[PDB]
């Protein structure tokens, strides 16, 4: 259950996936589908790009500016990995957490 | 949403009995969690449901409440708990966190 | 109630033509003389490898699945009087049929279209096997009131169908507007003696496991027996309650200390 | 998981194309030699089609274990048809990764030959009855493919069919193009009488 | 088989026991250190009387080769 950060969280797709900041919340990126909808002010502004067979969430964050040096943590929820129903299942394990510097 | 933990920062005697609330803007209906996060690393479980403790976490760490206020509460204060606390819900769909609360010796 | 099927529940066991000749099959086939469910209203019923279903305009389809729920695939096959419609779409379940029961067709896969069925009766015989649903025919102008008419008719193959689900359960298709008489009949792994007559169709049988004397038809392969001792076969008894034994110890040997290591030697 | 099956019936079947064609990565027959099979009558074909990764190919073939061939598709020990597979890593992909095709992972038992399960009902990864909703140790029997244009030979799709014939006694519908000349009778000959060869 | 107490005497170093032909005879528990025979299933051969079927279609049955108590009735020394 370890979560290596190196952007993109490499795991280690039995749960599903998530992301947030220090701290605020990404907005629960779906490993089972494709990318459904985000937090309220970052859904344009920050994308993932997943990809598969090494479970790596990728990150670009789009229209890079001045304030975003943070930590950035992804987190694996505590179960559910389907399609198009939006749990309330948010946390369950963390990593290490990227530091980004601007 | 919005989450409000009426302690901030407090520090007392190691095997202490500590008290902690956290509230929301409205009616959360016991879909809360709660987390501590000690320096330097990312925060951890403690609470799910609200009421529920997790795998391994020590037992004097005890969630109460209802409605929109919660409660956790340790009966024997460790100064490795000397950390951030944080109150987070899961009703509403922004799991929002909030101005936590620290303990030290 | 319950009623003796007395000879019906043959059916070619393969396509090739022979004549005169008494051939030896073993495969699932109805025993002799067994004794299957006198039904007069529909009830699920188990389908165990397998079954012989005999009939005598009023009676209709039926469905099978593995829980007759809109959860798991089901197979359907109605009848409009004219055209008879064969699906596998994932159907609901309507506990008491009469176009009523064929309701819901999500997430459906097979569809098809054939020639009508057509005092008298009609038999079949369902088989589920390596994901083809063989169902062989038969009718037949009779004239019995209760039961079976006794005599012997064959069963001759109609379709196979690539379904490809898996078949526990099936229920009995009826339109209403005391009901019909219809026999449900399991199959068994039975080694049969089938004698073909001069033009080519079935016209007596022995099964090799209902009375000894027909052990001796079946081995010595004849269907006339002459005075004298034979010998038929060895006898055991069957075991009963298997029993497993081991050591009592509890430890998980040496994994661990043997594959999560890196300095592992060279060759 | 949802392997699609289509009946080939009635027709003339040309299989030097589809031998000759050599942009197939695997083309193994079973129970008939590949070069010869055009030249012989089957009563029935049923093409089954779908896509699996690289690692899983090898595995579809009669006798064979893991989970394609034991929760997906899986291959009777006495098969009589055989296995088509060729890479189509540029058609199925995308950039970004390709969610569209998914495959099964937990099952409580194995499949039966030729047997198609689509339900979509939550594995019991863990004891208590989770009633059909996900939860803990209840995860989701469907798992993802994803394909990258980026990806490793390993995890590329592979486009595979299954040609299960059925060579049997029955009327043959579907075989290869042969003349079909006249018979001579009352004079001893050698005949490929729809492929009973013999004199 | 069935497993009847072995009456016959061991070695402290002998697990288990064979008569012949691969057909292994007596094994000690490898739990409670207990010693017993294992004799095979009884079997036997069966046999029928028929008196021809034109004539009748009656049949009586032998079992050949056993004291018979197992599945009118006469015992022979053949069998039963
Ligand atoms: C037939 O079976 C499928 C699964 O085997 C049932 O799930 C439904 O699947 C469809 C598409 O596979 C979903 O519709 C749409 O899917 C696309 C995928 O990109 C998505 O973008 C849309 O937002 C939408 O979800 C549908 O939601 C899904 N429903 C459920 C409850 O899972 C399907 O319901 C079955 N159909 C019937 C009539 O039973
Ligand atoms: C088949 O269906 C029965 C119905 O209860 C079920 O118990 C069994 O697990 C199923 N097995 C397979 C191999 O589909
Ligand atoms: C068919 O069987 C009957 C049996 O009585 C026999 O008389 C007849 O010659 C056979 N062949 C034909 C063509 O009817
Ligand atoms: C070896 O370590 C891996 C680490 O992921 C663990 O999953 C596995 O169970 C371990 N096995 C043994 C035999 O120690
Ligand atoms: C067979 O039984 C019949 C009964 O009709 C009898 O007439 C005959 O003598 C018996 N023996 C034979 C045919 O050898
Ligand atoms: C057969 O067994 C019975 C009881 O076990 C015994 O009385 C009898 O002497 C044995 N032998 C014969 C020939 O019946």
């Amino acid at each position: 259950v370890q979560l290596v950060q190196s952007v993109s969280c490499k795991a280690s797709t039995s749960y599903a996936m998530n992301w947030v900041r220090q701290l605020e919340w990404m907005g629960w990126i779906n490993t089972n589908t494709g990318n459904p909808t985000y937090a309220q002010g970052f859904t344009g502004r920050f994308v993932f790009s997943l990809d598969t067979s090494v479970s790596t969430a990728y990150l670009q964050i789009s229209s890079l500016k001045a304030e975003d040096t943070a930590v950035y943590y992804c987190a694996r929820p505590q179960g559910g990995s389907s399609w198009y129903r939006d749990y309330y299942y948010g946390m369950d394990v963390w990593g290490q957490g990227t530091t980004v510097t601007v | 949403i919005q989450m409000t933990q009426s302690p901030s920062t407090l520090s007392a005697s190691v095997g202490d009995r500590v008290t902690i609330t956290c509230r929301a803007s409205q009616s959360i209906s016991s879909w809360l969690a709660w987390y501590q996060q000690k320096p330097g690393k990312a925060p951890k479980l403690l609470i799910y449901k609200a009421s529920s403790l997790e795998s391994g976490v020590p037992s004097r760490f005890s969630g109460s409440g209802s409605g929109t206020e919660f409660t956790l509460t340790i009966s024997s204060l460790q100064p490795d708990d000397f950390a951030t606390y944080y109150c987070q819900q899961y009703n509403s769909y922004p799991y929002t966190f909030g101005q936590g609360t620290k303990l030290e010796i | 109630a319950y009623t003796n099927s007395f000879t019906r529940g043959v059916y070619y066991p393969d396509k090739v033509f022979r004549s005169s000749v008494l051939h030896s099959t073993q495969d699932l086939f109805l025993p002799f003389f067994s004794n299957v469910t006198w039904f007069h209203d529909n009830p699920v019923l188990p389908f165990n490898d397998g079954v012989y279903f005999a009939s005598t305009n009023i009676i209709r389809g039926w469905i099978f699945g593995t829980t007759l729920d809109s959860k798991t695939q089901s197979l359907l096959i109605v009848n409009n009087a004219t055209n008879v419609v064969i699906k596998v779409c994932e159907f609901q379940f309507c506990n008491d049929p009469f176009f009523r029961v064929y309701s819901s067709a999500n997430n459906c896969t097979f569809e098809y279209v054939s020639q009508p069925f057509l005092k008298n009766l009609r038999e079949f015989v369902f088989k589920n096997i390596d994901g083809y649903f063989k169902i062989y025919s038969k009718h037949t102008p009779i004239n019995l009131v209760r039961d079976l008419p006794q005599g012997f008719s064959a069963l001759e193959p109609l379709v196979d169908l690539p379904i490809g689900i898996n078949i526990t359960r099936f229920q009995t298709l009826l339109a209403l507007h005391g009901a019909a008489a219809y026999y449900v009949g399991y199959l068994q792994p039975r080694t049969f003696l089938l004698k073909y007559n001069e033009n080519g169709t079935i016209t007596d049988a022995v099964d090799c496991a209902l009375d000894p004397l027909s052990e001796t038809k079946c081995t010595l392969k004849s269907f006339t027996v002459e005075k004298g001792i034979y010998q038929t076969s060895n006898f055991r008894v069957q075991p009963t309650e298997s029993i497993v034994r081991f050591p009592n110890i509890t430890n998980l040997c040496p994994f661990g200390e043997v594959f999560n290591a890196t300095r592992f030697a060279s060759v | 998981y949802a392997w699609n099956r289509k009946r080939i019936s009635n027709c003339v079947a040309d299989y030097s194309v589809l031998y000759n064609s050599a942009s197939f990565s695997t083309f193994k027959c079973y129970g008939v030699s590949p070069t010869k099979l055009n030249d012989l009558c089957f009563t029935n074909v049923y093409a089954d089609s779908f896509v699996i990764r690289g690692d899983e190919v090898r595995q579809i073939a009669p006798g064979q274990t893991g989970k394609i061939a034991d929760y997906n598709y899986k291959l009777p020990d006495d098969f009589t048809g055989c296995v088509i597979a060729w890479n189509s890593n540029n058609l199925d992909s995308k950039v970004g990764g390709n969610y569209n095709y998914l495959y099964r992972l937990f099952r409580k038992s194995n499949l039966k030959p030729f047997e198609r399960d689509i339900s979509t009902e939550i594995y019991q990864a863990g004891s208590t009855p989770c009633n059909g909703v996900e939860g803990f140790n209840c995860y989701f029997p469907l798992q993802s493919y994803g394909f990258q244009p980026t990806n490793g030979v390993g995890y590329q799709p592979y486009r595979v069919v299954v040609l299960s014939f059925e060579l049997l006694h029955a009327p043959a519908t579907v075989c290869g193009p042969k003349k079909s000349t006249n018979l001579v009778k009352n004079k001893c000959v050698n005949f490929n009488f729809n492929g009973l060869t013999g004199t | 088989g069935v497993l009847t107490e072995s009456n016959k005497k061991f070695l402290p170093f002998q697990q288990f026991g064979r008569d012949i032909a691969d057909t292994t005879d007596a094994v000690r528990d490898p739990q409670t250190l207990e010693i017993l025979d294992i004799t095979p299933c009884s079997f036997g051969g069966v046999s029928v009387i028929t008196p021809g079927t034109n004539t009748s279609n009656q049949v009586a049955v032998l079992y050949q080769d056993v004291n018979c108590t197992e599945v009118n009735v006469f015992q022979t020394r053949a069998g039963c």
